[PDB]
RNA sequence: UGAGUAACGCUUGGGAGUGAGAAUCUCCCAAACCGAUUGACUAAGGUUUCCUGGACCAGGGUCGUCCUUCCAGGGUUAGUCUGGACCUAAGCUGAGGCUGAAAAGCGUAGGCGAUGGACAACAGGUUAAUAUUCCUGUACUUACAGUUAGACUGAUGGAGUGACAAAGAAGGUUUUCCACCCCCAUAAUUGGAUUUGGGGAUAAAUCAUAAGGUGGUACAAUAGGCAAAUCCGUUGUGCAUAACAUUGAGUGAUGAUGUCGAGUGAAAGUAGCGAAGGUGGUAUUAAUCAUGCUUUCAAGAAAAGCUUCUAGGGUUAAUCUAGCUGUAACCAGUACCGAGAACGAACACACGUAGUCAAGGAGAGGAUCCUAAGGUUAGCGAGUGAACUAUAGCCAAGGAACUCUGCAAAUUAACCCCGUAAGUUAGCGAGAAGGGGUGCUUAUGUAAAAGUAAGCCGCAGUGAAGAACGAGGGGGGACUGUUUAACUAAAACACAACUCUAUGCCAAACCGUAAGGUGAUGUAUAUGGGGUGACACCUGCCCAGUGCUGGAAGGU
RNA sequence: AUGAGCAGGUUGAAGGUUGAGUAACAUCAACUGGAGGACCGAACCGACUCUCGUUGAAACGAUAGCGGAUGACUUGUGAUU
């Protein structure tokens, strides 16, 4: 852990649907170079909480702004979604 | 003359007029092309005249020109016809319905005719 | 109809790869002068 | 022996035959023992350069090399018993599996007449002669069918090891060296006596009686179909190209290369063995 | 400018609403096609095109409230799936290393290299975007460390394994099929009537039975496998009569009181609910046994991985097995389009585009006509239906009078039954020739039918569908075939076959400059060259000259 | 090198088996049999005929077809000139 790989959590409608369940699934944008071993480590050391399960994906960059006068490219980000034990969660 | 829309012959106009008479029997109003309205008025008048004998022969006969929908079945149409439509229009020697000329469409700016029947 | 070029991106990488073009001295010199040629794309990876 | 091919095909007529493979062989089903077989790769007509470097050859069906003893000196004075006669699709003959009495099975080249179960022995010492014996030339008298001769001693028999090939001794050089041999194809040399030999004739002698039949069967057996030189492109070959069967105009015609190569021998006139020239395929010295 | 000339690039009509305004936006209704697809899987390909909401300013072959158009936000989760971590096939690179003015070329150890191999999961659930990934339930593997007991382990090297073609055959096995049973719904207004349709079960995983297959089971000497060997081997003996080992369908028990269901259907047809969850065979079917089996020759993969023996050693247990416990199983992928408005094709076009299930009547069919779910009216429409034209359907009669000509067009067809010659390399011809038949009711007919008989019918009976046209003479080549991509398809080319020629091994020849390699891991019965070019009988002459070869004096 | 596929229904030669039969042959009867640069023929390949397109659906094809169609196989992946 570099104490920076836990970049930021996001709360979208699908994330709201995930968190309104029971296992309290949350999502963190993280550095795409770390393995789930040290990611889970960083998680049980930032709090007293170990993740119940982990899953990883990346938001693939696309041509952002589409066809326009000033198009561009979208950002690179890896989302790690964590399920926690049912009765416990994290107060961000 | 390879694959394309090939145009339409008697079969398509027959199915079109059958669909249109079923639709007008559903409500009592059609807005369509003037030519098809002129074609359909004859069959409509004959059908109104043909169902006044009310036997199984006439049942099959006047059934042979009806199509289906959800609000009305072809069985529903023949029942409605035989039940109420035939006895009312017996008081005229022809000219059951009226086909009136509307304005042009916005799709093709062509003459649209409204066919209706009231009593 | 089948055409002359196929979008096989792996065969594309084999045919016109950067590591393929740095394995040849002619390719290395071409990429050097293309750095001097103001080109944005030098190879497929440097597009 | 052979037998006429029965196909009852209605596309032309086939006048071809095929060898029985049973009265001369065994196990006419390709699944032999896994003892001494190594997979082979053909060159597809190409060199190591990637360029095609053989003429009208390509399309051979895949065949596996049988590991055959050639030096025949590692196992000496150990008695061998013929255990099988297995076909060799690479060479023009059928190899024989034998078992040296110490317990060592091995593939060898099968001389004509040997059968499964025959008892023979081969070494580097003067002994009697039975079919299959291999023993150096210095202890053998003239007048015997000998094949698998070794120009480089201790290397392995190379000359006259095709279908039904052998050589006959036409004497010994009176200086105690260079036994005189009649090589096949009419050549006659004074070959080194330092070398070994395999007695008798080699099996599978019916390659003088093989039938090729059609094009694609040979293509699968190897050689590709192609045109003569005198119908090639007018630059690649001036005699071909155009209308009217332009025939060959060059007396002693050439190749794509300007080879005046009719009747002329291309054997080296100044090799170290050129003093050992006796007969070249037509005449003397 | 042409010029409003052409065109607007595979398929509707009506009702209702939205919206100021709608063929093209939506709901509904129907249609008719595809239906071995016009149904879904995914490789690869495109990589946000995927989803929601708002909106229609630049494109929509007009329109466009809408679009796959723009704007804002958002969607793809993997100890067992695919793949890195397992490795190799061709192949590539390749230090050092060989050759070459140099750059460089070549090349070994090796390291890279799947389209293959080693290898542990299945099902239901649920979103606006996915899901062996997420959840639910039912399981599996893999070490790690400790513990319980047993227990000797043994590679670097040796042995085995993996390890394998095509073609073909008949069975095991349960499905399939059908009869019939259960259950559910169904009860008929037209003449007639007590009708009609559908469903009927479950995975991984564990256990048991394992059909059957595959074809040897132990004793010892080792002179063989760099060694060492208890492993292959080698030798016969005992059995060689059936054990022995391997394998192996299926079937059953759970799993599985679970999903689920005919169908019912409240706020939407959503949720809930959800009955039945049965037998006999089968001369129809594939599937699995099965790397099974039979045959042929052009003779049909490796490494990984597995087992094993000895070295290697340990034998205060290093160490192995399994129980139990704990720990943990990493890297990457996951949307959709996906035969096509998201591939290519510049393309909103109709084209070629991996594999694969691919249902019914019905048939040998994956052929054909009509259908089950599916999805929609091929990004321009609407009218009259001129000449002229594309497409057809047809023309009474002659019928080849048309032509350079039966060019083109048009009779034959599917199935069943009679009969077929010349020539013939005995295989064909041949569906030669030449004729007949195809329906229904009853009975007979095998297992159902064929088939037969009687009757009846049609204008005729594969009644719709799609179905080789023959005969002879001639030229060439035998043939089957390659063949001038986007003009010619051949009688060109090829081919078997043949004469001659050269190449004797470090073979010649070829490539490079060379090493060197193919040739070739070939060995004259092999290869090359040159030409001839089914089969058959022959190929006659001429060496003046050129040439080919050979020779040795003489001149040179 | 690596692979996938070749609907369909076809023929019964060879081989082998049994028997008659011959001193043995030979000869034939029947049986298994399933070989085929074999058959037609779905797919498929090619472009041989016809028509259309003749500034197209197409920088070149679309119809009916034709021939071939378990091999002088096709096709896919990778290498390779």
């Amino acid at each position: 852990d570099v104490t920076n790989v836990l970049l930021k959590p996001v709360l979208t409608e699908k994330v709201y649907f995930n968190q309104m369940g029971e296992t309290k699934k949350y999502v963190f944008v993280v550095n795409p170079k770390a393995s789930k071993t040290r990611v889970k480590l960083a998680f049980e050391l930032v709090y007293g909480i170990k993740p119940l399960k982990v899953n990883t994906l990346i938001r693939k960059p696309t041509t952002i702004r589409g066809g326009s006068r000033f198009p561009g490219l979208s950002k690179l980000e890896k989302l790690a979604v964590i399920t926690l034990p049912k009765g416990i969660a994290i107060s961000v | 003359s390879y694959i394309n829309k090939p145009g339409k012959t008697s079969a398509w106009r027959v199915m079109t007029v059958r669909q249109q008479v079923s639709a007008v029997l559903a409500y009592g109003k059609i807005e369509t092309t003037l030519k098809k309205a002129k074609n359909t008025q004859k069959r409509l008048d004959k059908l109104i005249t043909l169902a006044k004998v009310d036997n199984f022969n006439n049942r099959r006969q006047v059934k042979k020109w009806l199509l289906n929908t959800n609000l009305f079945d072809v069985d529903q149409l023949m029942d409605h016809l035989f039940s109420k439509v035939a006895p009312k229009y017996e008081k005229t020697p022809g000219g059951y319905s009226r086909v009136l000329k509307l304005g042009p469409r916005r799709g093709d700016a062509t003459e649209m005719a409204i066919l209706q029947l009231t009593d | 109809m089948k055409r002359t070029y196929q979008p096989s991106k792996l065969k594309r990488a084999k045919t016109h790869g950067f590591l393929a073009r740095m394995a040849t001295a002619s390719g290395r010199k071409v990429l050097k002068l293309r750095r001097k040629k103001q080109r944005a794309q030098l190879t497929v990876s440097s597009e | 022996p052979i037998k006429k091919i029965i196909s009852r095909s209605n596309s032309g007529i086939h006048h071809s035959t095929v060898i029985d493979y049973k009265k001369l062989l065994t196990t006419n089903k390709n699944k032999p023992e896994k003892s001494l077989l190594v997979t082979l790769k053909k060159h597809g007509g190409r060199n190591n350069q990637g360029k095609i470097t053989v003429r009208h050859q390509g399309g051979r069906n895949k065949r596996k090399y049988r590991i055959i003893d050639f030096k025949r000196t590692h196992y000496d004075n150990i008695e061998a018993t013929v255990k099988s006669i297995e076909y060799d699709p690479n060479r023009s003959c059928f190899v024989s599996l034998i078992t040296y009495a110490n317990g060592a099975k091995s593939y060898i080249i099968s001389p004509d007449g040997i059968k499964v179960g025959d008892k023979i022995l081969a070494s580097e010492h003067p002994i009697d002669i039975k079919p299959g014996f291999s023993m150096p030339l210095a202890f053998i008298p003239e007048g015997t069918q000998v094949h698998n001769i070794e120009l480089h001693p201790k290397g392995g028999g190379q000359i006259a090891r095709s279908a039904g090939s052998y050589a006959r001794i036409l004497g010994q050089d009176e200086t105690g060296k260079y036994v005189i041999l009649q090589l096949l194809s009419g050549e006659t040399r004074k070959f080194l006596k330092e070398c070994r030999a395999t007695v008798g004739v080699v099996s599978n002698l019916d390659h003088n009686l093989v039938v090729i039949g059609k094009a694609g069967r040979n293509r699968h057996r190897g050689i590709r179909p192609t045109v003569r030189g005198s119908a090639m492109n007018p630059n690649d070959h001036p005699h071909g190209g155009g209308e009217g069967r332009s025939p060959v105009g060059r007396d002693a015609p050439r190749t794509p290369w300007g080879k005046r190569h009719m009747g002329v021998k291309t054997r080296n006139m100044k090799k170290a063995s050129t003093n050992l020239i006796i007969r070249n395929r037509k005449g003397e010295q």
